[PDB]
């Protein structure tokens, strides 16, 4: 701890350095937002969604994507 | 020899429209025209060759240029003036553009009757029955 | 306020990645309509140029499945002007 | 093309200034501990490279991973560097 | 006083405004009023062109829902 | 068009470089109680044009040096400088090279080539010397140089500098980031050879040896770019950490404000110089390679997880 305190004051980079180092190993582990960005990115629609054969027994989006069956990004909007 | 289909078999009607215009109906036509396009994007999938839909390609085309007669019929000038000011802009972004836009989609709500997809509501996969039989041993496998 | 702003920038690209989602089908029903143009277009000179030729099948698949494979660049545009051509071939490289 | 436009203005503006300058006027080091520090440069500069790909991996799906693989880089030539320091090598 | 440096900055200010405006002027002047189109990806590039077939055989040209 | 948006954009720059050397000359001066040049023109606004008339006039010495290489170096400095102010991003920039701060980082890397080369085509003690330490120097503050812009980006969401002016719509990335701003600005100043960073030229420790034996028209080509460079990463600053306001509407505003910021951060490297004594090299590249470049290292791990734990992954439009 004494030294510590002394490296706060001399060498009062590498104990920054090393912080910062520590809290970006952290702040992901517990973040009540970190789930999002493997979503948010998931969800930026760059491909485009091919539509599938109607046989029969499905739950999907139910053609016009604007019925309600399907996914949804509220989730995304009032974030 | 190549089998490649003939001028008179693929010539119909076109679009022609500046690709801004499109921008700014995209999410109606999204809307409006989906039934066809995704029955045409089944068969374009399933069955590789393009041969294979060119007709429903035609229907493709079809749906759309009277979208744009129903637009052009009505609040021709809401979206007229929505589509030249998202024009004016580069990238032509949308939120440039959300005054303009507000009165071109209060309008055709008003009379066409047809809505605004809400945020997504069209990225999501949809399901079209193609009566089309589902093709097999396709690329001609053997 | 970073966060707030990319994520309110991650719903305005969102939002007109789907704007071609929905208009792409109008686009894919124009390329392959003006693209089997090109190569029909490339056949009728194509039936016009090695006539003579002896031994020529006006043309034939290069391989022997009857799939159907796209054209290379230079099929569609290679008959066809220069400037067509390089255009595609230079013309995104060079910006706008 | 319009980049090769402008640099040749570019270049040829030089050049014209140059031999402008020359036609109008008519009237052993032993750098040992540096040589290290080149070496590590070369090192760093590589890890670099393998540093700029993050800004399209910051959108991978799999986002988790690329913070797993990311952090360990930036870390393991953390490491390279305090031990030059540590046996003192660069000092 | 130090009233004397401001002379030899305003001339330097001055030079580095043109640019701005010059490049983006030049720029909407040479594309219609509008924007050059940023085509960083081929979409765009492709939605050029297409505007270029469109009409004329500039992209700028803009027709529209009367056509 | 596109010639005469290049004579703006070159020329309007080459006038503004001759007007920062007039600025410097007077605003170190009235810093040490003296006017400055002001009886050549009025207040000294033709001096610039002076002395350029009187470099290239005076004979241009060839030493008995590898005559190709000798001349080449200042070619190849002001064939960069002048190239990196193509795609900077003030609006509409002239090229927009996706890639640009790529660019920028490339260019602004050849230019080691030039400090090099001369050093060694110079044929002189003192400018073998110049170089050596030249490069080393330039190419430490080369690797901090980069890992601070590969923060920036991470939190740009590409590597084109026109994504910025709708990433500073809200906020200066300075207020986010400003840690690096500082070590961006300290760079700056070492890549431009400035003065608490100027061991390349000290003049005083070894005489020059970059242009030892350069005089003439090519101790002014590099000069020329040197002066050009002073502004350009100047201009980089005010638009990466900076950013100046910007409307669609009036895309003037971005320029004037762009001027602003860039004559005022201009101006602090200026002040810098008459205010500091010069760091020794060992000192230099210590605090590059020790004092900055863990803590550059660290921060760029911390700018890898902000955005995901915050959900701030930026758009790649
Ligand atoms: C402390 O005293 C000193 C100064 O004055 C205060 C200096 O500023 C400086 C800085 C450099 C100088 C010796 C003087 C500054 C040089 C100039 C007046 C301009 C140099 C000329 C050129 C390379 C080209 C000028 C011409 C053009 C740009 C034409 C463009 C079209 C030093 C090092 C110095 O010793
Ligand atoms: C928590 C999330 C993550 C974020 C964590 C943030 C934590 C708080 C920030 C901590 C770091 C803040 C400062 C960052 C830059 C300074 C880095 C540094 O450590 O300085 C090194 C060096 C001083 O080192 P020295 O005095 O030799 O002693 C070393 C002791 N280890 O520095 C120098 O000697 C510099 C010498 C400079 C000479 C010219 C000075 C010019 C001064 C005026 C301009 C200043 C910059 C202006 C920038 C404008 C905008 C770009
Ligand atoms: C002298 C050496 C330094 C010369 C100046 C610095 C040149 C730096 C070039 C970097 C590479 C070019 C680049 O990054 O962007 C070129 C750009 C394509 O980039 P992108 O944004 O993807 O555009 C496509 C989508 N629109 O669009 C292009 O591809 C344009 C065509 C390529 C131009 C590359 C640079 C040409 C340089 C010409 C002079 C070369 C002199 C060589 C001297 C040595 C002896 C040969």
């Amino acid at each position: 701890s004494a030294f510590l305190k002394n490296a706060w004051a001399k060498e009062p980079v590498l104990v920054v350095s090393f912080s910062v180092w520590g809290l970006a190993i952290i702040m992901p582990m517990i973040s009540p937002y970190t789930k999002y960005a493997s979503m948010i990115n998931k969800a930026t629609p760059y491909n485009y969604p091919v539509p599938v054969r109607d046989d029969g027994n499905m739950p999907d989006v139910p053609s016009h994507p604007q019925d309600p069956l399907g996914p949804s990004l509220d989730w995304l909007k009032n974030l | 020899i190549v089998e490649l289909p003939t001028l008179e078999e693929l010539k119909v009607e076109e679009v022609k429209v500046s690709s801004a215009v499109l921008k700014a109906a995209a999410h109606h036509y999204g809307a409006q025209c989906d039934k066809t396009n995704k029955e045409f994007m089944l068969c374009r999938w399933e069955e590789k060759d393009p041969r294979r839909c060119l007709k429903e390609g035609k229907l493709v085309n079809g749906c759309a240029l009277n979208f744009f007669r129903q637009i052009k019929s009505h609040c021709a000038e809401p979206f007229t003036e929505y589509w030249t000011c998202l024009d004016y802009s580069n990238m032509q972004l949308f939120r440039h553009c959300r005054q303009q836009q507000a009165k071109f989609d209060q309008c055709v709500l008003d009379k066409l009757g047809w809505v605004r997809p809400d945020l997504g509501q069209l990225s999501k996969v949809t399901k079209v029955k193609t009566d089309r039989p589902l093709p097999e041993n396709p690329y001609h496998s053997r | 306020r970073m966060m707030r702003w990319n994520q309110e920038r991650r719903r305005l690209l969102i939002e007109d990645l789907e704007a071609r989602i929905a208009l792409m089908p109008l686009f894919q029903a124009e390329k392959d309509r003006r693209t089997l143009q090109i190569l029909r277009e490339n056949l009728e000179e194509e039936a016009i140029i090695m006539k003579d030729v002896p031994n020529w099948k006006v043309g034939e698949s290069v391989f022997h499945t009857t799939r159907w494979v796209p054209p290379l660049i230079g099929e569609m545009y290679g008959l066809r002007t220069k400037e067509e051509m390089s255009n595609a071939n230079f013309g995104f490289t060079w910006y706008t | 093309m319009n980049l090769y436009t402008v640099i040749f203005i570019n270049i040829l503006l030089s050049l014209t200034l140059i031999l402008v300058a020359f036609w109008l006027p008519q009237m052993l080091p032993f750098s040992m501990k540096f040589f290290l520090v080149a070496i590590t440069f070369l090192l760093f500069d590589l890890e670099i490279a393998l540093l700029l790909p993050l800004p399209w991996a910051i959108q991978t799906i799999k986002t988790s991973t690329m913070m797993i693989m990311a952090f360990i880089l930036v870390t393991i030539l953390s490491l390279g560097l305090a031990y030059e320091w540590t046996q003192k090598g660069l000092e | 006083m130090w009233f004397e440096i401001l002379p030899g900055l305003a001339i330097m200010g001055v030079c580095l405004v043109i640019p701005g405006v010059s490049t983006a002027y030049i720029h909407k002047f040479t594309n219609g009023g509008k924007e050059k189109r940023v085509a960083r990806v081929q979409y765009q590039w492709y939605l050029m062109e297409r505007d270029r077939r469109i009409s004329g055989v500039n992209r700028y040209y803009v027709s529209k829902g009367l056509e | 068009m596109f010639f005469i948006n290049i004579l703006t954009l070159l020329v309007p720059i080459l006038i503004a470089m001759a007007f920062l050397t007039l600025v410097e000359r007077k605003i170190l001066g009235y810093m040490q109680l003296r006017k400055g040049p002001n009886i050549v023109g009025p207040y000294g606004i033709l001096q610039p044009f002076a002395d350029a008339m009187k470099l290239f006039m005076k004979e241009p010495m060839r030493p008995l040096t590898s005559m190709s290489l000798f001349i080449i170096a200042p070619t190849l400095s002001l064939t960069l400088a002048l190239s990196l102010w193509v795609p900077l991003p003030m609006p509409h920039p002239l090229i927009n090279l996706n890639l640009g701060i790529l660019f920028i980082l490339a260019t602004s890397s050849l230019s080691v080539y030039s400090i090099l080369w001369s050093g060694w085509a110079s044929n002189s003690k003192y400018s073998l010397f110049g170089a050596l330490r030249a490069v080393a120097q330039t190419i430490s503050y080369e690797v901090t140089m980069a890992i601070i812009l590969l923060s920036v980006l991470l939190m740009n969401g590409s590597y084109s500098l026109q994504t910025l002016i709708t990433t500073q719509e809200h906020m200066w990335l300075l207020l986010p980031a400003w840690p690096m701003a500082m070590m961006w600005f300290i760079s700056t100043l070492a890549e431009t050879n400035r003065a608490p960073f100027d061991l390349t030229e000290g003049e005083s420790e070894l005489v020059s040896g970059f242009n030892v034996e350069y005089a003439a028209g090519p101790f002014a080509l590099f000069f020329m770019a040197e002066y050009t460079n002073i502004i350009l990463m100047n201009a980089l600053t005010t638009i990466i950490f900076l950013g100046p306001l910007y409307y669609i509407n009036l895309p003037e505003l971005y320029s004037t404000n762009f001027m602003m910021e860039a004559l005022l951060l201009s101006s602090t490297f200026l002040w810098i110089r008459a205010s500091y004594p010069r760091f020794r090299y060992d000192q230099l590249m210590h605090l590059l390679w020790k004092n900055f470049l863990p803590l550059t290292l660290a921060l760029c791990m911390w700018h890898i997880s902000l955005p995901i734990f915050t959900a701030g992954v930026p758009p790649y439009m």
